[PDB]
């Protein structure tokens, strides 16, 4: 429900240092 | 985890440590999927060939951790087990098919900046993201080489095409498993290792920017070997059992 | 090798 949203990243709109590598693989 | 990096603080707030009470040691990885349910690998609790069959009372759930060995005062939470649930068709005799189990907590844990549940995928998210080439993220306190880390390790790894999975091993691979990792010719490397078992393989959905646990660390042939891949329990394929267990208990 | 936890947890 509020699952999967990290207090220290998504909930603050901060990105971790390598999550973009995941996005860029998504196609 | 081998060829991984240290985790950022709060980067994997669903990460759980399975902890043996006596002798106090790391047992496996696991994940928080609600305020009183923890997901893990069946083999973390039950594996007769190695004379492993833990009972509730042998175990503790440590949540919100970063440091492997440290008692993280005011941050980690430690919980007792009320009940272990192992998949009734978990195949420990042969290939670790259906390598999944649930743990119900005696009391709900308090969410915090360091403690927060991961989502479990629905059919569409699974169909959308479980594609060869798409990367997932694996986290754990396991071995760094086929020594041990000071803090939680993280590694991102591409899902691999099923024929390449199958052709990499003599084990019989099932639809309840997927494999991930870089190929020898891809340059990059990285893998889960001993100790990482039962931990999560997660993906961040680009549709709603939430993290989903697509797999569970299950088994591998050595760790980070060329031409070998990590094998993960396919969580969506066993979600009916999960829901039923939670729906009933 | 593990720091010991509050006895209360065991
Ligand atoms: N390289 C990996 N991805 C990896 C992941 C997890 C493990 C640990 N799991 C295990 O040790 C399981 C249960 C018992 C036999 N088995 C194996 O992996 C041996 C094949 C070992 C390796
Ligand atoms: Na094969
Ligand atoms: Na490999």
């Amino acid at each position: 429900a509020d699952c999967g949203l990290r207090p220290l990243f998504e909930k603050k709109s901060l990105e971790d240092k390598t999550e973009r590598e995941l996005l860029e693989s998504y196609i | 985890i081998v060829e991984g990096s240290d985790a950022e603080i709060g980067m994997s707030p669903w990460q759980v440590m399975l902890f043996r009470k006596s002798p106090q040691e790391l047992l496996c990885g696991a994940s928080l999927i609600s305020d009183r349910w923890v997901l893990t690998a069946a083999h973390c609790l039950l594996y007769p060939p190695w004379d492993k069959n833990f009972t509730e009372n042998d175990l503790l759930v440590r949540i919100g951790k970063h440091s492997r060995t440290r008692y993280e005062r005011n941050i980690e939470k430690i919980s007792m087990l009320e009940k272990i649930y192992i998949h009734p068709r978990y195949n420990w005799r042969e290939n670790l098919d259906r390598d999944i189990a649930l743990m119900k907590l005696k009391k709900p844990v308090a969410f915090s900046d360091y403690i927060h549940p991961v989502c479990l995928p629905d059919r569409e998210t699974a169909a959308s993201l479980l594609q060869a080439g798409y990367k997932g993220r694996v986290t754990g306190w396991g071995n760094l080489k086929e020594g041990q880390p000071s803090v939680l390790q993280v590694v991102n790894l591409p899902i691999v095409e099923r024929p390449v999975c199958k052709d990499s091993t003599r084990i019989r691979i099932t639809d309840n498993m997927f494999c991930a990792g870089y190929k020898p010719d891809e340059g990059k490397r990285g893998d889960a290792c001993e100790g990482d078992s039962g931990g999560p393989f997660v993906m961040k959905s680009p549709f709603n920017n939430r993290w989903y646990q697509m797999g569970i660390v299950s088994w591998g042939e050595g760790c980070d070997r060329d031409g070998k891949y990590g094998f993960y329990t396919h969580v969506f394929r066993l979600k009916k059992w999960i829901q039923k267990v939670i729906d009933q208990f | 090798d593990f720091e010991e936890i509050p006895e209360e947890y065991l």
